[PDB]
């Protein structure tokens, strides 16, 4: 009877009164995105009082509610679970996407359906919203596909761009790809454990769940853009900047991380999985950032950037290191979405020009825009005591001294200095020296939302490292005595890595030519993943359902094994039987054998 | 409008009904192809090369601009294929069996490497994580009556 | 962003064009076909229409830059392409 | 020299590198003529009817016409049963559907085969 | 080169015909024209308030219209959640749980008044 | 300058 | 119809510069390696046998092959850059707004009467646009794809109504 | 269940009594109201079928379906008046007539209590619909699907016949009441295979099973609107019905005599999903998804699981409120366009802005998203199906996969794109077009908040 469960649910249902308002089409249509901002930020607003409450008791609880149906012995009911990681990601994705919602006024200025736009992003917040607190897998199951759904539109939101339906349309293939493990791991948990409610799939401890997890790790390396099913979230960067910034920055694709940390108890009963998780966030973490430092678009690249902080999280997750995994998600979430709405302002003012090869010199001509970014890619490399600092090296020093994979180890480290080579790239050709872009110059930040926007994402990622890092309880044992010279290694990469791509960078501002190398037509074509998996595999099933399928199996011979045989039998014996000569001599000699016949052989007497 | 004859029909036979098709799909005789008939049944319909709507110039206008058809011209048996969102032929800046190799050599190295990374495993000069209370058998999810087993931990 | 109308566009395209030095500043006037009155060879008209490009932000076909040879040809080419109706 | 760019049936040979378009020869001059001449009759046809005030409805395009029945019941009646037909039905036919019937029946016989001697946990595993 | 001689009067036309298209595209300053709709009390009321518009005007303007949104989207969806958590849904059992209230040794408990005994003496270690 | 856009009818 | 050899080599040109954009980015590289490109391509001017242009040209294509640049810069408002059609789904066609309700006619009167004068006047010009298409098409159908211009006085030029009336490229 | 079947026999003088114009107005209203009777019974007791009388009974079974019949009879008739408004008086009077003759076999069907008089009826709907589909047919085609449809189904449903009267001079009675008190274990000879095929093809022919599937892309194909939907709405499910009431005495032999149609069904939903990624037509891609869906319900049944058959029952209900949509969908372009070919009308978004969701979110329930019935169908038949074999979620997962393409491929040529430039005849909806799909849509929706009543008896 706390007050602690009464506020913290209407913080869901509070948030769901603009898309009924919406339908009501009462409200002006010209000051409705106001109105969207105006609820969200009145929801975080309404979702802090949860989280000190947590920090004060540390108190997690459960509402379930209406009974949906007793299915014999499963009660499958609408139940919302809370715990940690509920409480701390509710004021996190609603300050982000207030942020953004602020932002998306300046960016969507001018779409007629700007009003559309934003009840999107309700409906995708309020999805996310229910995947991130179910009690039930069938609730996670409405978040894990309804968030899917949301960005089939929200990417195809410019809708005519032909490219943009096959990118919404890739959006959905690899996340029901990745939906397959789910199903998997929810028929699984209700067959042998009777259940889909989280209490009894964590009490009756399945603590031989080699098939589920197996279709967990699927199921969340299609959301979150791992390596094999990575080529979504690059190629989902065709809609509008605030659809990246929300959902494609640290609010939609984190959600496969999310997964596992929810069964997080199961993951570490089992060790083949986790090894597996191991050598799946290793390689999303090395090749994604490879393919990084050789493109020329910023959405592009802090796309890849993600896909590359993806890749991390699901490597600390894997040596049992779950709540730090979530902490990442969370700083993760502040600075990720400050870079793409950074890149939002920049692209937008410079007349919606995104490639880095062409904008140059925007250090002093966008102050804030430059001073944000650069505190969004300190931030997102190192710098301790930073946002980034609370969450990355902890979790490089916490693989560093674990039993894990030593080749694991190794792509973690190089990744880890990898993520201050495209970090370079993005200031050195942007912000850096000479600009290049047409000679009408339209660079302007001075409007209020995008200044506001930014700064209130900007304090967060001072201080908001050392804030929840401080406030949550201990929740893992540290680490506290290793040899110095590990200790540092995340500093060390990261500054090292900082000195060779600076030093190449400025190889371009060397006068000499610069030879097309191989391996950078490797990284610069996003690792040869697309140009082939899309390709080859999209060509066969296309071509087998034609010329198999289609033609071969369904109206060809399905069509002539009972059909048209029957019917040429049935023809081919009418011609004959119905091609009497008329004449009255055959006729009666055909009698004389049948009476003949009849009489005789057949023995038609005994 | 169109009438029944201009269907579609057999394979063309002789060369003057090879002209017949061709004319009959807007074509010359040159360019017309009837797809090779191993009895698959595709009929007359002329085969063309392999060319996604993305391969067609762009800045050409078309009657169909989305897809970059004209009108009446004669489009590809696998047009559904070859439409601009679907698959696409378009000619990659290096080869393909290049495109392949090191696709599939990257892949095969990352997952050797992987399993020699698992055969010898990193971790540090340290040992076992002692823990109380005869390993915590008990809440472990140990059952009481079965005592727990010998099991200390000493110090030097 | 204010659209852009001729006596923007006719200054922006003289602009471009005088900055260029082989071309004489008196010599520059809205209708001049090029090599026929500043010696031109055909190898650069086809690369001073990258400068026209770069003035304005936007593609100009090669079929139809080409043909695209006058400096009121290229400000007719520009406001039609931008629906430029003043 | 770099290698060169061999062509794939999904990685085609671009219109730069095609050594047939290099030589145009006399009798590629005409060939590629009437190109225009034929599309012109398409074109100048097809302005004019979408021009015409006339038309209120939608202009029957013949090609998309006849492809839709080239795609449809006109396959049959040119569908001539040889050994590669036949053979391609029953590999994508009966074959994948006894192969999925192995699997299954096999997977199956060793499932009941485990409860049959109590080797299967299926203690919690009660709803069915 | 270099526009024909046909082709660049078809060009001079095609591009004078389009301006003039365009030009009525515009929008006369009578249009849009549209019927009255009914007005509402308090819209009207913050009309002829905020005429003066004065800084101290457009503070209490801006905190009535934050005021309102608070009851109407806060206060009374607050209202019958905590209504229905409070006599409707927690009057089944087992349909909110929480966490057991996670106490120390040394601190004392509500329901019976009793102390879990302080924490023992400890071997007393320091750094 | 404001402009007349072009719209589908929504009175349906 | 056909691209000759000195339309080729311009094309050639003008996408190898192009692609160049995205190596050398900085302008001052550009301004020197461009230079090269055009002192480099002005020396084969008296190059005389048309033969030897071709082969001139095979090896160039190949090296631009050889060097080009797997993510070339290519312009927003163009095809593959990224604002190619996405202005695109707003712009209806202009004959949908005869479908409209008459309160929706009501609301923009001056315009709607405006739209009425150029229907007329698309009507009147139907039947000479399209006698005159007819009175000097050329035989054996038309042989190229250009049409004729505005001949006499007052008659608009055949097939005008959507090229004249095509949406705008920034409708909004 | 006179309440039912009398008002909607007297009907039918009701139609052909009224005046010219108002026969659409009073069939809908009073079919309407037939509906809001048949929710009526939607109230099944705790395990005992509603047993009215010795001619007529209903159950968690069919309460469900039947009621889907009865809310059907309007959408026809609202879908109906568009092209048949230019015909005399009398064909206009006659359609009504033909669909209201339907109704009635159909609620007679699903309310029988003997296996006889569900055979006779069940067979009975092949009459008013043969000629539905060829008389007011728009094809040249639909003359040979009238022979394609007639004779597959009843090529079925005669040997059924022997078997029912079989049972009846063996077993005794055959109503499904002591079929199922007095159900015997089926021995495994030779003769009780082949009556239990004779027992089985019947209603596989009708769901129909891969391979017997292609009188689907015939009928569906070129049938009428109004016939297009109950017969993919229902007829469908017809055979479904059967296939719940006679496995009752065909047991143990199912275990053994099912895998041929399990092998069938759980590959053929693979390749007739791999038939909807690429369609020419509209009709024949959504008449190809039926095919698929309904092939689910197939291995639901034949496994013979409680939770298969109450996810068989809301997939059965659920896809059938979808399809019947979905076909309303193809109508409306079609009647704008005069053709069926898909990529001719494109870019329909941003000519008709209301049709872009009804499309959408049609596509979506299609799609099985969750919680939409379709998804707590599809999600059973999944759970039962992995509890039978562990390699059945490899193909029955991979469905979804190929379902989600196909499904959003028709929205994307379709709705999404360029509008195409030579279309200009597409005026603004009617509000009867916009009407009917939230007829389809909203309860839809609005039954996902109590699946209950559509889980069926085994719930
Ligand atoms: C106290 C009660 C307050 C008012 C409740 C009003 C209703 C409601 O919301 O109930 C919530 C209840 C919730 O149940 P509950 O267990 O939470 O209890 C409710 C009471 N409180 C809130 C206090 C706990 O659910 C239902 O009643 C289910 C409603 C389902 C509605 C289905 C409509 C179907 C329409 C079909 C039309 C078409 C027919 C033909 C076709 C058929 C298909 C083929
Ligand atoms: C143990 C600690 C190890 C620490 C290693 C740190 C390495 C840091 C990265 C260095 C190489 C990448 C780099 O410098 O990228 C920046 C730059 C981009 O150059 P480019 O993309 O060609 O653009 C030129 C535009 N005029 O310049 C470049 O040269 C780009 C080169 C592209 C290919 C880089 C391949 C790196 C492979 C690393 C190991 C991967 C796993 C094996
Ligand atoms: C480990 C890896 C497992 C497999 C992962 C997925 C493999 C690839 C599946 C398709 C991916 C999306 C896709 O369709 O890509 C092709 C194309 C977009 O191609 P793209 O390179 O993005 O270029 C866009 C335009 N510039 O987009 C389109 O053509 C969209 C329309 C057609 C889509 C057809 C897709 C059919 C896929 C069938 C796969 C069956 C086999 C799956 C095997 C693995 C199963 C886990
Ligand atoms: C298009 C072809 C058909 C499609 C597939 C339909 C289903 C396949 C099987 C069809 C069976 C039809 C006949 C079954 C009648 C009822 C079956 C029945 O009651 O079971 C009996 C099964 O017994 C039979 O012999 C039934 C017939 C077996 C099959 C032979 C005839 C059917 C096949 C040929 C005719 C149908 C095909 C069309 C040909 C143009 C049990 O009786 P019993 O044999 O035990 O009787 C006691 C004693 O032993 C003496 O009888
Ligand atoms: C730094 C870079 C290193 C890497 C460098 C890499 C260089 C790669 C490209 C090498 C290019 C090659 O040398 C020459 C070729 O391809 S084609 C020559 C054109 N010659 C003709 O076609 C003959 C007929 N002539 C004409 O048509 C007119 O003369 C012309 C239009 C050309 C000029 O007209 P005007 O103008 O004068």
């Amino acid at each position: 009877m706390n007050p602690f469960a009464s506020l913290t649910l209407t913080t869901l249902i509070i948030l769901t009164i603009p898309i009924m308002m919406s339908n009501s089409n009462i409200y002006k249509t010209n000051l409705y995105p106001n109105y969207v901002k105006t609820t969200v930020s009145y929801a975080f607003t309404l979702s802090l009082v949860p989280l000190l409450m947590f920090m004060h008791t540390g108190q997690e609880m459960i509402i379930s509610n209406w009974h949906w149906m007793t299915l014999q012995t499963v009660e499958l009911s609408l139940s919302f679970k809370m715990d940690y990681f509920s409480v701390m990601f509710i004021p996190v994705a609603l300050f982000v996407t207030w942020s953004i919602m602020e932002f998306s006024m300046w960016y969507m200025h001018s779409d007629p359906f700007i009003n559309r736009f934003f009840k999107y992003l309700v409906l995708f917040l309020i999805t996310m919203m229910i995947l991130v607190t179910a009690n039930n897998l069938f609730q996670l199951f409405i978040g894990w596909e309804g968030v899917g759904i949301m960005s089939f539109l929200l990417i195809g939101w410019w809708h005519g761009r032909t490219d943009a339906n096959t990118a919404a349309l890739q959006a959905i293939l690899y996340n029901r790809i990745g939906d397959i493990g789910f199903v998997l791991s929810m028929a699984w948990f209700l067959t042998h454990s009777n259940a889909w409610d989280l209490q009894q799939i964590f009490m009756l401890n399945n603590e031989c769940p080699n098939m589920p997890l197996i279709g967990l790790l699927l199921a969340a390396a299609g959301k979150s853009a791992q390596f094999g099913l990575h080529p979504w979230l690059p190629s989902a960067m065709e809609g509008p900047t605030p659809v990246s910034a929300l959902l494609h920055s640290s609010t939609m694709v984190v959600a496969g991380v999310f997964l596992l940390i929810r069964f997080y108890p199961l993951m570490e009963t089992n060790k083949l999985v986790q090894t597996m998780t191991l050598c799946l966030g290793a390689i999303t973490t090395l090749f994604t950032a490879l393919c990084a430092i050789t493109q020329n678009d910023i959405k592009k690249i802090v796309a890849f950037s993600t896909s590359s902080q993806l890749g991390l999280m699901m490597v600390t997750i894997g040596i049992n290191q779950p709540h730090l995994a979530f902490l990442h998600i969370c700083m993760h979430a502040f600075f990720k979405a400050m870079l793409f709405m950074c890149s939002g302002s920049i692209i937008h003012s410079l007349n919606d020009e995104q490639d880095i090869r062409k904008m140059g010199g925007l250090y002093k001509a966008m102050p804030f825009t430059t001073t944000a970014l650069i505190i969004g890619s300190l931030a997102l490399t190192g710098m301790p005591y930073l946002t980034g600092f609370y969450s990355k090296d902890l979790i490089i020093e916490a693989v560093n001294m674990s039993y894990t994979n030593a080749w694991a180890l190794l792509m973690t480290l190089i990744a880890t200095s990898l993520t201050a080579a495209y970090s370079t790239r993005i200031i050195f050709f942007a912000f850096l020296g000479k600009p290049r872009f047409p000679p009408l110059v339209l660079i302007n930040e001075n409007n209020p939302l995008l200044i506001n926007s930014i700064k209130r994402l900007l304090i967060g990622s001072i201080f908001a490292g050392f804030i929840i890092s401080n406030n949550i309880p201990p929740m893992t044992v540290p680490n506290t005595t290793m040899p110095l010279y590990m200790k540092m290694t995340a500093l060390i990469v990261t500054i090292m890595g900082f000195m060779l791509a600076l030093e190449l960078n400025n190889t371009t501002y060397y006068l000499k030519f610069k030879y097309p190398s191989q391996t950078y037509k490797f990284s610069n074509m996003l690792g040869y993943y697309p140009s082939i998996m899309h390709r080859l595999p999209t060509y066969h099933n296309l071509s087998m359902s034609q010329k198999s399928a289609s033609s071969l199996l369904d109206l060809i011979w399905l069509e002539t094994i009972l059909p048209k045989t029957t019917s040429f039998i049935q023809m081919k014996m009418s011609i004959m039987v119905s091609n009497q000569k008329g004449l009255i001599k055959l006729y009666f000699l055909s009698f004389l054998i049948t009476i003949m016949i009849s009489m005789t052989l057949f023995n038609y007497h005994e | 409008h169109v009438t029944k004859d201009m269907f579609p029909g057999p394979y063309p036979k002789t060369p003057e009904e090879r002209a017949a098709a061709a004319k009959k799909y807007n074509m010359r005789v040159e360019d017309y192809e009837p797809y090779p008939d191993d009895g698959m049944g595709y009929g007359d319909y002329p085969k063309l090369p392999d060319r996604s709507q993305q391969e067609r110039d762009p800045w050409y206008d078309w009657d169909h601009p989305d897809l970059r058809l004209n009108w009446g011209e004669p489009i590809h048996w696998d047009l559904d294929m070859y439409i601009r969102n679907r698959v696409d032929t378009s000619p990659t800046p290096v080869s393909w069996n290049t495109m392949c190799k090191h696709l599939s050599g990257f892949v095969a190295f990352m997952l050797f490497m992987f399993w020699v990374g698992e055969i010898y495993p990193s971790y540090q000069p340290v040992g076992p994580k002692q823990y109380p209370y005869n390993d915590l058998y008990l809440e472990r999810g140990g059952d009481p009556t079965k005592e727990p087993e010998p099991v200390v931990h000493y110090e030097i | 962003a204010p659209p852009l109308t001729l006596e923007a566009i006719k200054d922006r395209v003289l602009y471009v064009l005088k900055l260029y030095d082989k071309i004489d500043p008196e010599k520059l006037s809205v209708n001049s076909h090029f090599m026929k009155d500043l010696g031109l060879d055909s190898l650069d008209q086809v690369e001073i229409i990258m400068a026209m490009e770069d003035e304005f932000g936007f593609e100009i076909p090669d079929i139809d830059a080409e043909k695209l040879m006058c400096p009121q040809e290229i400000v007719d080419y520009i406001a039609d392409k931008k629906d430029v109706y003043e | 020299s770099f290698p060169k760019y061999k062509p794939s049936r999904l990685a085609t040979l671009p219109a730069t590198l095609d050594p047939a378009e290099y030589d145009i020869s006399p009798e590629t001059r005409k060939a590629q003529a009437e190109r225009l001449a034929i599309r012109s009759r398409l074109k100048r046809e097809y302005l004019l009817q979408y021009n015409d005030p006339n038309r209120l409805g939608v202009i029957e395009d013949p090609a998309l016409i006849r492809w839709t029945y080239a795609r449809s019941a006109n396959i049959y009646p040119n569908f001539r049963p040889t050994p590669k037909t036949s053979l391609l039905g029953a590999l994508f036919g009966i074959g994948p559907l006894f192969f999925w019937y192995y699997v299954f029946k096999t997977d199956r016989d060793k499932k009941e085969k485990l409860i049959q001697e109590g080797k299967l946990d299926q203690t919690f595993n009660i709803s069915y | 080169s270099g526009y024909t001689p046909d082709e660049k009067l078809r060009l001079q036309q095609l591009r004078e015909l389009r301006r003039r298209w365009l030009k009525d595209q515009e929008l006369s300053p009578r249009e849009p024209v549209l019927p009255p709709r009914r007005v509402w009390p308090m819209e009207q009321f913050w009309n002829k308030f905020l005429q003066d518009g004065a800084p101290w005007k457009n503070v209490i303007y801006k905190t009535y219209r934050h005021s309102i949104f608070a009851v109407t989207h806060v206060l009374i969806p607050v209202w019958i959640i905590h209504y229905y958590l409070k006599y409707h849904v927690t009057a089944k059992p087992y349909t909110v749980v929480e966490r057991k209230p996670r106490i120390f040794p040394g601190d004392t408990i509500l329901e019976t008044g009793e102390v879990i005994p302080l924490m023992k003496e400890f071997p007393d270690q320091h750094h | 300058k404001r402009l007349f856009i072009i719209k589908p009818s929504g009175f349906y | 119809a056909y691209l000759t050899h000195q339309q080729k080599v311009l094309r050639l040109y003008k996408r190898a510069l192009r692609h160049l954009e995205s190596w050398c980015v900085h302008r001052d590289k550009y301004r020197y390696f461009a230079c090269l490109m055009r002192a480099r391509f002005d020396e084969h001017k008296n190059e005389k046998d048309m033969v030897k242009a071709t082969q001139l040209l095979r090896q160039a294509e190949e090296e631009f092959w050889y060097g080009q640049h797997p993510q070339p810069y290519i312009f927003p408002e163009s095809p593959g850059g990224t604002s190619y059609e996405r202005y695109e789904c707003y712009k209806v066609p202009e004959w949908c707004l005869d479908d409209w309700h008459p309160s929706e006619k009501a609301m923009y009167p001056d315009y709607f009467a405006k739209r009425e004068q150029w229907k007329r006047l698309r009507r009147e010009s139907w039947e000479r646009e399209v006698k005159q298409l007819q009175e000097e098409t050329p035989p054996g159908g038309p042989r190229t794809e250009a049409l004729p211009p505005a001949r006499k006085e007052g008659d608009l030029p055949p097939l005008w109504w959507h090229i004249v009336t095509r949406p705008r490229e920034r409708p909004m | 269940m006179l309440k039912i079947i009398i008002p909607t026999t007297m009907l039918l003088p009701m139609t052909w009594m009224s005046k010219h114009n108002m026969i659409w107005i009073n069939a809908t209203v009073h079919s309407l109201l037939i509906s809001l009777i048949s929710l009526s019974l939607l109230n099944q007791l705790g395990e005992n079928s509603l047993n009215f009388s010795l001619t007529f009974f209903s159950d968690s079974l069919s309460a469900p379906l039947l009621v889907l019949t009865t809310w059907l009879l309007p959408l026809m008739l609202m879908a109906s008046q568009s092209h048949l408004s230019k015909e005399t008086t009398t064909r206009k009077k006659l359609y009504i007539t033909m669909l209201i003759l339907l109704q009635l076999f159909l609620i007679m069907t699903f309310t029988a209590t003997e296996l006889i008089l569900f055979y006779i009826l069940f067979e009975a709907t092949l009459v008013p619909t043969l000629i539905i589909i060829t008389r007011w047919g728009n094809q040249t085609e639909r003359l040979n699907a009238g022979l394609y449809f007639l004779f597959y189904t009843l090529a079925g449903s005669l040997p059924l016949l022997v078997a029912l009267v079989y049972i009846q001079n063996t077993t005794g009675s055959l109503n499904f009441l002591i079929i199922h008190y007095w159900s015997h274990p089926l021995s495994n000879s030779w003769s009780n295979i082949f009556m239990w095929l004779a027992c089985i093809m019947a209603f596989m022919v009708k769901m129909p099973l891969y391979g017997l599937h292609l009188w689907l892309p015939k009928a569906h194909v070129e049938a009428p609107i109004a016939g297009s939907m109950v017969l993919a709405a229902v007829l469908l499910k017809l055979g479904g019905y059967g296939m719940m009431r006679i496995t009752t005495i065909l047991n143990p032999l199912t275990n053994y005599m099912a895998y041929p149609f399990l092998m069938l069904s759980m590959w053929g939903m693979i390749m007739t999903s791999s038939i909807c990624l690429r369609q020419t037509d509209l009709k024949s891609l959504i008449a190809y998804s039926s095919v698929s869906h309904m092939a689910l319900v197939i291995v639901a049944i034949m496994i013979q699981t409680p939770w298969s058959f109450m996810g068989a029952t809301a997939l059965m209900i659920a896809h059938g409120l979808t399809s019947s949509m979905l076909f309303c969908l193809a109508n409306t372009n079609y009647e704008r366009v005069h053709s069926r070919t898909m990529i001719l009308a494109r870019g329909l978004q941003t000519l008709l802005p209301l049709m872009a969701t009804w499309w959408l979110m049609a596509s979506l329930t299609n799609l099985a998203l969750p919680p939409s019935i379709n998804l707590i169908g599809e999600l059973f038949i999944i759970t039962a199906s992995f509890s039978w074999s562990n390699i059945t979620i490899i193909l029955m997962g991979m469905n979804m996969m190929i379902t989600a393409l196909y499904s959003l491929y028709m929205l994307i040529t379709t709705q999404r794109g360029k509008y195409t430039h030579h279309i200009n005849n597409i005026k603004a909806s009617f509000t009867r077009e916009n009407a009917l799909m939230a007829l389809h849509i909203l309860p839809l929706l609005l039954l996902t908040l109590n699946p209950k009543m559509i889980l069926g008896p085994l719930y």
